Order: C-alpha cells, then sequence, then structure tokens
RNA sequence: GUGGAAGUCUGUUAGAGUUGGUGUCCUACAAUACCCUCUCGUGAUCUAUGUGUAGGGGUGAAAGGCCCAUCGAGUCCGGCA
RNA sequence: GCGAAAGCCAAGGCCUGUCGGGAGCAACCAACGUUAGGGAAUUCGGCAAGUUAGUCCCGUACCUUCGGAAGAAGGGAUGCC
RNA sequence: GGUCUUAAGGUAGCGUAGUACCUUGCCGCAUCAGUAGCGGCUUGCAUGAAUGGAUUAACCAGAGCUUCACUGUCCCAACGUUGGGCCCGGUGAACUGUACAUUCCAGUGCGGAGUCUGGAGACACCCAGGGGGAAGCGAAGACCCUAUGGA
RNA sequence: CGAGUGGCUUGCUACCUCGAUGUCGGUUCCCUCCAUCCUGCCCGUGCAGAAGCGGGCAAGGGUGAGGUUGUUCGCCUAUUAAAGGAGGUCGUGAGCUGGGUUUAGACCGUCGUGAGACAGGUCGGCUGCUAUCUACUGGGUGUGUAGGUGUCUGACAAGAACGACCGUAUAGUACGAGAGGAACUACGGUUGGUGGCCACUGGUGUACCGGUUGUUCGAGAGAGCACGUGCCGGGUAGCCACGCCACACGGGGUAAGAGCUGAACGCAUCUAAGCUCGAAACCCACUUGGAAAAGAGACACCGCCGAGGUCCCGCGUACAAGACGCGGUCGAUAGACUCGGGGUGUGCGCGUCGAGGUAACGAGACGUUAAGCCCACGAGCACUAACAGACCAA
C-alpha cells in the first residue's frame, strides 16, 4: 500500500547555495508605526551560556518562578549611520535616489570603502526633499557600518556594511531624524533601537559544512536492514520514476550544505549590557572573553562564533513584550569540562 | 492534555516490558499504544512520562494475564528536564494500571513517582508512597 | 545545591537527580561522578572529590 | 582401579572440503580469486610418484558427473565449398 | 600454554605481496570501533552482528536402542604476595 | 445395492501430510493481533504397507516453529579509525561511436520521439556527484510459434 | 429499464519490440489525479443536545505502528482527527532486495506401458558495466551588458513552513423529563513537518590520563607489539540528537452556500445589470534565490597614470579543484613562552608500615603529592614567522 510521508526537507530555502554576502540581507522590515527610528542594527556572535530568570509570562501556571534559559552572547558595540539613502516610486518599483554622506569617518572604514572626499550633502538633501515634495519619496533607509575594531576576539577591522531602513512617523518627520542621526557621526547604540524584554528577527550566514550526502542535507533515511551492506548506505533509492525522463529538481541531492542566509524569527532579548558579566570562565571556546556592550539573546542564534549577526524588530511577533525581564543569575561556568 | 511541566524524551516503545508499579496482581507490563499518539512512516509508536498507554499483561496472576489495560507511565531511566534545568533519571521504567476515569485499579502503589504525573493524574498521585 | 558524590557545588540549571529504587534521590554534577559511583566507588576514597578533600 | 576400544567427540596440528555472508571482486590478482564464517580431521581418511581403462567407448557411492578452461556423447584433421 | 594453538621474541631472511607527493583529508564506497533509552518493533527469515567462552567444585530433566542425552540446565570459584 | 467394470475392493497404521482441490477446514494451545507452528478432529480432490507402513534414541553447515539471553536488524541516526575518493608528478588502457545533438511540455508518427509539428526554455567552457532518460552498454531471445532443422 | 464517463480490474484484437524495452511483491525517492477517508466552509435531516446519517465546495496539509501470508489483496490487534483511493513502462533491479514466478538436483500426490507430464505441493538453486550524450544537484572559468569599490532594486522563481490533535476556563452552562451534554472566544501543551544551534543532558572523542594481562628491551625506571586503541576505566574540543531555540495574525478576491436591492413577468424572485458576506483552497503578507531581466538595472563615492585588483606572505567565521573570508609591522594572523580555563586521578625517588621469613626477599599501605602527565580553547606577550617583491589596470 506504501505509506504516506511527507517529503524530506523544505523546498522553501532554496537553491541550497553557498550565500552572497557573508553579511545578512533582509529583505522586510517592521511596520511604520510608532516614532520615528533605525529598524536594524548588528553585532558578532560570541557564544552560550545560561541564566535563571523570573518567570514572566503572565499565562503561565509558573509565572514568578525561577526558569534556567539558554542564551547566546552577542557583542553589540555601537555602529555608524554613515549615510542616508533615499528611495523614489517608479513604474519598476523602488529606486535609489541619492544619498546624504558625512565627513567623521571612522579611521578604517577604507578598508571597504572609496571614502568621500567631496560630496554635496545639501544638493542631496534637497534633491529628496523636492521629491517629497513632488510624493514620489519610496522608503529611506542608513548606509550604516560596525567597528570590528571595537571587538577585540574578532580578527576583522574591515567594516561590515549594510543599508538598514528608517520607520517613523510621518515621512517628513522621519526624514529629518534620519539626517540628524547621520550629519552627527552616524554613532549609535543597540538601546537606541532595542530594549530588553522586546522580540527580534536575527539574520545571519549558517556554518558552513561544504558539500554533504542527502542523509545530511536532506533528512532522507540511510539505507536500512541488508540493504545497507550491499554497497549502498546513504544513498536515495532512485532518481525518479521512468517518466517523466529527467531528474526533476525537487529530489534530494548532495551539494553544498551550510553557509545559506537565515532571518531566525521573534528571538527574545533576555539582556542588553556592557561590561564582562555574560563572559564565561577561561574564555568563550574559539572566541575569546567578552567586555564591552553586549546583548543576550534567548536561544540560539544562525552563524557560528565571530560572524556578524543582524537584529531587526520582529515582523510578525507572536506575543506582546513584556519588558526587562528579572535575571537572577547568568552562568559564568568555563565551556571547558 | 494539561502540560507536564517538564520535557519528556519518551523511553518507551510499542512493544517495551516494564514494571506495574501496584499490586494489582500484575507484575510486568507490555507497552501496546500511547493514547493520542500518532506517529510517522516507520517510526515506532513512542511513550514516555505522564503518558497514558494501552498495555497487555506479560506476567502476574493467571487472571490478569493476557489482559488489555490502560495504565499510565511513572517512571523511566531516561532522563526528563526539569524547568530549572536539572535532569531528572530513575531505576525503572514503571506505570500503574489505571481505569476509565483514571482511577488507580490497584490499592497501593509501589515505589517513587514522578510529581509531574500529579499535575495529570490525581487520584493515582494522591495514591502515591513518595512523590520526588 | 551539593554534588551529593564528591560535594563540589552544582552550578545552577546543571546536573541530573538518579531517584533509586527505594525512593532515594541523589543529585549528581557531573556525568564523571555518575560514572565512578556506577563503578561502586565510594567519593572519599578519591583523592580528587571535594569529599576526599 | 586398571585397560585404552571407536567409519567417537572438541580441535584454522598438518592436511582435506566448501554452509552462510546471496560481503569484496565482477574490462578481476583470478576465463571460478579474496576475506570472515563453517564441515571433516584414525579413516569407506588425505597425498606424491608410478601404472591400468578411450569416445556410443572409459569412469561414475548416479549429479547425465568426469575423460587437459571442451561432454545428453572429448579433441584434431578429413568427408566439406 | 593442553598444544605443531594465540600473542611476544630469537636465529635466519626481508623492507620487492614494489609508483610516489599533498589536503583534519568534504560527499560517497570498502573494512571496522563505539553508541543513550528501547530491545527483533527490522525482515521471507535475527540475514549480519552480538551474546557465551579457558579451568576447577557443586549440580544436572524429558527421552533412550542403556551407548547416550551431558559441557543438559543451573550455581560457585579463578589474580598477586 | 442390503452385485457391475476388470482379478481383488484398502487390513495394522498414518492422515488438512514436503500427499488435502475446497482452505486461512473446525476446535484448542500461543499472541494485543498467529494464511505460520504444535495438538485433537478428519468423509483422505488424489494416504497405507520392502511402489515398504508406523514409529523412533543418537547424529545433521538439511526444512518449519517457540522461549531465555543478546544485540545499531529497527526506532534513527551520530561520531570516530584505516584504505580509496579529491589536488600534484610519473605511467597509462578498455567498453562505446550512421549522422546531427542546450533541451523541456504537448501533439503527431509502425500505436513507447533530443532530431517531425506547435509552443516553451536556452550565453560558451569546465569540476564533482548520485544515476531519471538515451525503450543506455553487454548477448543474431533461453520463453512462444514457424522449418517437410538437429540431437 | 434507459443514457453515459473513466481507463484501476478482466477479456477481446495481434498494431509496436523476439540481432532481448530484465519478472511478481516489497523497498527507497520524486511529481501528479479527485470519484474526498480526516482536516476548513456549507445544505438537508426521520436536525432538541451530544453522537450521527446523506449531500455540496474543496486536493493546502495528513492518511501512521503492528500479528499470519512471498504475496497484491485480504484477515486480525491496539492506537488515531483519519488511519481514502488511483496515475506516473501495473513509476522506481546502468537503486536495493530476491521470499514468489520460471532452468539445471530431489521428494510426494495424481496421470502415463514408458521416457516423462501437471495452470498440484515441496526443499535447494547466480543479480554484469570505469557514464559519451542528455537531466538534475551543488561548485568554478570566460564572454556580453561597457575603469573600480560599496550599497541596493526586483522582472520573475521556490515554500506546507506550517498541518493536526489534546487539555483548561467558557460549563456540568445552552439543550434536555432525565440520562446525558455543546459553542464563540481566551489560554497551556503535545505530535508531525520545517529551518537553525550545542549553555544544558546524551553519544562520539584509535587527542589525552590512569588501571591491567602476555612478551621483549637483564631488573628498576621508561618503553614497543597484541590491526591498524591489547583489554578495561575516565574523557576536553569539535561534530552531533536522544538535547535546545524559532516557524502568525491579518488584509484582498472567490467556490459551495447565506443574503440585499432588482427587472424581464405591475406581483414574486440571491441574478439577468448592481451589491453585502463566505472555505485549511486562490492573491498578498513572511522566508529563500534572484542583473544574463538583451528594456542585460539603480545610487554614492573613488579613479582614467593611476582607483582598484591578481600573484606574494601569516591564517581560517570558508573550502573536494576553483571559490570565499581575514590579517600582513600604522600588526595580535600563526607558533614559542607564561598565565587562565580544562582532562585524568595522586608521578620518579626516598621515608615509614607491611602477612611473613634466620636471611635474602616481600604483594601492597601511608606520606611527600589537588601530585605527575596532558589539551584541537582563551589571555598576556612582537620573542619567531607575516619578509622581499612581482604584476594587471581605463
Ligand atoms: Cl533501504
Ligand atoms: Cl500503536
Ligand atoms: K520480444
Ligand atoms: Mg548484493
Ligand atoms: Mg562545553
Ligand atoms: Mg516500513
Ligand atoms: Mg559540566
Ligand atoms: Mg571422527
Ligand atoms: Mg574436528
Ligand atoms: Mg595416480
Ligand atoms: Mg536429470
Ligand atoms: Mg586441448
Ligand atoms: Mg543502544
Ligand atoms: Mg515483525
Ligand atoms: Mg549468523
Ligand atoms: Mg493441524
Ligand atoms: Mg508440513
Ligand atoms: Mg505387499
Ligand atoms: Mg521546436
Ligand atoms: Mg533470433
Ligand atoms: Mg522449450
Ligand atoms: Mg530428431
Ligand atoms: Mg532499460
Ligand atoms: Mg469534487
Ligand atoms: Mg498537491
Ligand atoms: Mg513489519
Ligand atoms: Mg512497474
Ligand atoms: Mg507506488
Ligand atoms: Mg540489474
Ligand atoms: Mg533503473
Ligand atoms: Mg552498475
Ligand atoms: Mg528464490
Ligand atoms: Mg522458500
Ligand atoms: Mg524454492
Ligand atoms: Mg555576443
Ligand atoms: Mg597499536
Ligand atoms: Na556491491
Ligand atoms: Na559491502
Ligand atoms: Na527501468
Ligand atoms: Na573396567
Ligand atoms: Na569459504
Ligand atoms: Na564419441
Ligand atoms: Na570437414
Ligand atoms: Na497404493
Ligand atoms: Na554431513
Ligand atoms: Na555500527
Ligand atoms: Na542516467
Ligand atoms: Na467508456
Ligand atoms: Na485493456
Ligand atoms: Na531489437
Ligand atoms: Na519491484
Ligand atoms: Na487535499
Ligand atoms: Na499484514
Ligand atoms: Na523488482
Ligand atoms: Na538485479
Ligand atoms: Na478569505
Ligand atoms: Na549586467
Amino acid at each position: 500500500p506504501q505509506p504516506s510521508r511527507p517529503r524530506k526537507g523544505s523546498l522553501g530555502f532554496g537553491p541550497r547555495k553557498r550565500s552572497t554576502s557573508e553579511t545578512p540581507r533582509f529583505n522586510s522590515w517592521p511596520s511604520d508605526d510608532g516614532q520615528p527610528g533605525v529598524q536594524g542594527f548588528a553585532g558578532y556572535k560570541a557564544g552560550m551560556t545560561h541564566v535563571v530568570l523570573v518567570n514572566d509570562e503572565p499565562n503561565s501556571p509558573r509565572e514568578g518562578m525561577e526558569e534556567t534559559v539558554p542564551v547566546t552572547v552577542i557583542e553589540t558595540p555601537p555602529m555608524r549611520a554613515v549615510a542616508l539613502r533615499a528611495y523614489e516610486d517608479t513604474p519598476y518599483g523602488q529606486r535609489p535616489l541619492t544619498e546624504v554622506w558625512t565627513d567623521e569617518f571612522h579611521s578604517e572604514l577604507d578598508r571597504t570603502l572609496d571614502v568621500p572626499e567631496d560630496h554635496d550633502p545639501d544638493a542631496a538633501e534637497e534633491q529628496i526633499r523636492d521629491a517629497h515634495e513632488a510624493g514620489d519619496l519610496g522608503d529611506l533607509r542608513l548606509i550604516t557600518h560596525t567597528v570590528p575594531d571595537a571587538v577585540p576576539s574578532v580578527p576583522k577591522k574591515k567594516p561590515d556594511v549594510m543599508e538598514t531602513r528608517v520607520g517613523g512617523g510621518s515621512v517628513s518627520d522621519r526624514l529629518d531624524h534620519a539626517l540628524d542621526i547621520v550629519e552627527d557621526g552616524g554613532e549609535h547604540a543597540m538601546n537606541d533601537i532595542f530594549r530588553a524584554g522586546e522580540y527580534a528577527d536575527v539574520a545571519g550566514v549558517t556554518k558552513g559544512k561544504g558539500t554533504q550526502g542527502p542523509v545530511k542535507r536532506w533528512g532522507v533515511q540511510k539505507r536500512k536492514g541488508k540493504h545497507a551492506r550491499q554497497g549502498w548506505r546513504r544513498r536515495i533509492g532512485n532518481l525518479g520514476p521512468w517518466n517523466p525522463s529527467r531528474v526533476r529538481s525537487t529530489v534530494p541531492q548532495q551539494g553544498q550544505t551550510g553557509y545559506h542566509q537565515r532571518t531566525e524569527l521573534n528571538k527574545r532579548l533576555i539582556d542588553i549590557g556592557e561590561g564582562d558579566e555574560p563572559t564565561v570562565d577561561g574564555g568563550f571556546v574559539n572566541y575569546g572573553e567578552v567586555d564591552g556592550p553586549y546583548t543576550l539573546v534567548k536561544g540560539s542564534v544562525p552563524g557560528p562564533d565571530k560572524r556578524l549577526v543582524r537584529f531587526r524588530p520582529a515582523v510578525r511577533p507572536n506575543d506582546q513584550p513584556r519588558l526587562d525581564p528579572e535575571v537572577r543569575y547568568v552562568s559564568n561556568e568555563s565551556n571547558q569540562g | 492534555m494539561e502540560a507536564l511541566g517538564a520535557d519528556v524524551t519518551q523511553g518507551l516503545e510499542k512493544g517495551s516490558l516494564i514494571t506495574c508499579a501496584d499490586n494489582t496482581g500484575a507484575r510486568e507490563l507490555k507497552v501496546i499504544s500511547v493514547h493520542g499518539y500518532s506517529g510517522t512512516k516507520n517510526r515506532h509508536p513512542k511513550a514516555g512520562l505522564g503518558d497514558k498507554i494501552t498495555v497487555s499483561v506479560t506476567k502476574g496472576t493467571p487472571e490478569m494475564r493476557r489482559q488489555v489495560l490502560e495504565a499510565v507511565v511513572v517512571r523511566q531511566r531516561k532522563p526528563i528536564r526539569r524547568p530549572d534545568g536539572t535532569r531528572v533519571k530513575f531505576e525503572d521504567n514503571a506505570a500503574v494500571i489505571v481505569d476509565e476515569n483514571e482511577d488507580p485499579r490497584g490499592t497501593e502503589l509501589k515505589g517513587p513517582i514522578a510529581r509531574e504525573v500529579a499535575q495529570r493524574f490525581g487520584s493515582v498521585a494522591s495514591a502515591a508512597t513518595m512523590i520526588v | 545545591r551539593e554534588c551529593d558524590y564528591c560535594g563540589t557545588d552544582i552550578e545552577p540549571g546543571t546536573g541530573t537527580m538518579f531517584v533509586h529504587k527505594d525512593g532515594a534521590t541523589t543529585h549528581f554534577c557531573s556525568s564523571k561522578c555518575e560514572n565512578n559511583a556506577d563503578l561502586g566507588r565510594e567519593a572519599r576514597n578519591l583523592e580528587w572529590t571535594d569529599t576526599a578533600r
């Protein structure tokens, strides 16, 4: 009769090829609700440890009691919105209009870009404001970048650049807000965007594992019983039926597994601090010691230690925010042993 | 069912032979099914702590033997995680015969019982000697 | 808590509790100790154990 | 207690065989191999060397088995284009 | 050591079961080790793998051609000084 | 039926058989559930006495079944070891090849098309892979029929 | 009784293949159909409720585990929301398996004078090939768009990224004589599927440390071998699942269906024109891929005698070649060293004790000694090595 069974692995994350940018690119942003603000921030993964918390959940029969939570530590030092990019609505979607840059640049931003030496901030600002007047102004976002130099455990100094949308009240009000941010020096911090207890979508390029067999790449069975001793152990039965006479792309096959971009939804921000309180004894394995601006994200986070991860206010949360959760303990015990 | 208040790793399967932690006259039990459970192609139906399973009597009194009764998993060897991150595992896999209403067919429960089992099966619980 | 075997302070959100046949309880801080126990050894005869120390 | 019988037992002693793995190999190392496993292993035993039996004939504890990679009738050449 | 057994080692022989270099050396394959909880649910079938294991003491059913079954089963011991 | 064919007309046993079409026979045992197995029954499609019958200790790489023990056979896969695999130097074959050839979805056609027809898709070259298709390669089909064939 | 549809069954036909299109079942893995078993929305009821029965839309998702049998089928069990069916050369042997069918050996029954037969049973009985093309999965190099760096857009493409159940409140309430017994909504959990991650538990860990058997190096010390660890005990990192985290709602348009206004047809009428609602289905939302989209894109800056890039050197958050990412003295990229953090479990020697023994000798115990040995991690640290230098480029 042949029992039914769901196909192996999903066809929603494909093709399963290596990622173009090791740095994540959100393809969706939060809704323009509250006040003007940057809709994103980044950092570098460090490692994991647990923390004891006070049941915060109101609908829990344990609300108020202790509860051990697994947390991934993320060094989230300040970043710098070095420019405001404007997009115009067109019969072919949104298109970049112009940009407003600054003059104050991080000592090492030239390890990636050809830093501006001559730029007209006002013409740009004008062009935009004339677009808005005409009403062809599409959403507004800030070209930002990280300061890897601020993080000792991370070998790179070459900054990771990434555009992040600015959502706010009126377009006019958030356009200004943007310009204000940029003009300064672009410098902003995780606090200026997120608050512990809130949910955030964490993007990032997973851990790479090169080429892998279908068994691991797609979760197909291994050969069972006697079939496993005959010369086939981890190969699938067949690439398909006689007809159609071709191998359909939907059939599990070997390939590049890992190092794919993944936007992990509704992650709870357990705490945003600074110092070496979250650091573990001996040092986070294959990473180092933490001691500066950090974030504690509940659960796991795609990517391997040292990879740049990107935050965004959840675009489709399920729960209501239960701000600043009481942390009674954070384990500093060695991740060795 | 009601939340066990813990995370369980089913330590048992259909065909599994456990201990009958009560004085019903039933010594050994054979797991036949797991209430409310639906597995997946090739997956052996799994049962664990706090699961109400269907059983058949492998060893015991002549009149109890071969009978298809219902029961509840009171203990298992495979570890279970509590809210504070600790793990809890017992010395054996045992269950207690129960009825339609979930009241212990027996009078007394032999051995310890996981607290979590309380939060689902009162009468069973209120029949317990030691509740870990 | 203190591991009922070697006696070191068990790290919160860490350790396994073994329920004995009779009903008794033993909180182990690590696999190593559980396993020294399963061999039938007594923490007092192991010099690395806080108990012995 | 002695005695030490046996188509006796266990046994990769040597040696003989070839049950399973339907493993490895399958343009092979090999036109019948490799490995693990397994049978016999004082007897109707195994073996070297010599010698006898020749093709509708041998030999055959019989499978139509075997008679030089050739067998429900060997091989060579001839009948034969 | 029971041993012409295994394992280790002499004497003697050899590095010629005769292509090498490099990548923590991926998928996949050949030989193989270990796998928690469960324990034949796998499968035509427990195929493969595994379990048991040497010696001594205790003890040993049905059945039987009285030879045997039988090392039945089951239980205990086992070093060094 | 209460003899007739053709001489006699199945006795001891054994029996749903490695013989039983009906068939998964009926009953029982065993299991949660047993076309299996074992026991009893048995009118045996179509058992039975050296065409040997029944039975049977020992023996068996002989066929079926059950229990204890055991375990990666399975749940459900993981990690590791060694030799390949992958890159480099040297050595260096074979199978196969009417031609053309980047195909896919339909249709058509001697009714099972990369080549026809309509559309769709398609920048060229190369590396690895597991083998869907070339009714893939390998063998003038062993089955079947035909020959005024052979043995 | 009469009219049909399908092409799953069976038969008919002899068109296709006998210079071979590998058999039955199963298995594994992929796509589909609807005549729908469950799940969503509905209509009717011999609809009080609850549970059903019949019917309509609907194929998004699900449809599982076992006992006998080679079986397909089917019988049986216990779970279940339900344990639906069918097509894909009765999909799937250049994938597996080989129990059955269907060779040669053999038995039994029936038939036959016999050789031997069976649309009877039975035990045994082999699964070849290094992929040229095409196809697809992943990975590169070029060319086109026409100097470079960084950041995007989004034509379109993929998704099930989610499916379902149980429990609590609603409530012992509506309904009902009673027995019995719902719902909307709000919550908690489980299961299957999905993507990711290793603090925690668990596995591995032929890195590592210890115990110990046999033998060899005379003993001791310290070591080799016993299959690629002798065995046993423990086990860091990393990789993992049996571990952990995350996976909506809501809009828009419809089917069946419920209705509004409304005429042909003064009335009536959900429809003919118009309109309000309404499915797990459709579109959007969300994730992932996507300038080779030939309308071959957009923006900012840098540069055209110099911007940037290749080679070079130290290394990996990357990796089969290629690719990718980072560092290179204005330096913490790798190693040494020293700390830190970890794994074992108390080293050699010496001292005391030691059943004993005339003595020689003496297994072993305690102390020195959280000792000795060891680490795929971190920090400090320019001590060593990132030197020297080549090249392309409008
Ligand atoms: Cl398989
Ligand atoms: Cl079940
Ligand atoms: K043919
Ligand atoms: Mg095979
Ligand atoms: Mg760790
Ligand atoms: Mg199956
Ligand atoms: Mg620990
Ligand atoms: Mg003999
Ligand atoms: Mg022998
Ligand atoms: Mg001779
Ligand atoms: Mg013959
Ligand atoms: Mg010759
Ligand atoms: Mg196991
Ligand atoms: Mg079975
Ligand atoms: Mg075997
Ligand atoms: Mg019978
Ligand atoms: Mg029989
Ligand atoms: Mg006679
Ligand atoms: Mg054409
Ligand atoms: Mg022919
Ligand atoms: Mg013939
Ligand atoms: Mg003739
Ligand atoms: Mg073919
Ligand atoms: Mg329909
Ligand atoms: Mg579908
Ligand atoms: Mg089965
Ligand atoms: Mg077929
Ligand atoms: Mg099929
Ligand atoms: Mg084949
Ligand atoms: Mg095939
Ligand atoms: Mg082949
Ligand atoms: Mg066969
Ligand atoms: Mg057979
Ligand atoms: Mg046969
Ligand atoms: Mg051109
Ligand atoms: Mg060795
Ligand atoms: Na093979
Ligand atoms: Na093999
Ligand atoms: Na085929
Ligand atoms: Na005598
Ligand atoms: Na052999
Ligand atoms: Na002749
Ligand atoms: Na001739
Ligand atoms: Na007769
Ligand atoms: Na024999
Ligand atoms: Na294994
Ligand atoms: Na092919
Ligand atoms: Na028809
Ligand atoms: Na037909
Ligand atoms: Na042909
Ligand atoms: Na088949
Ligand atoms: Na459907
Ligand atoms: Na069945
Ligand atoms: Na087949
Ligand atoms: Na085959
Ligand atoms: Na809708
Ligand atoms: Na282009």
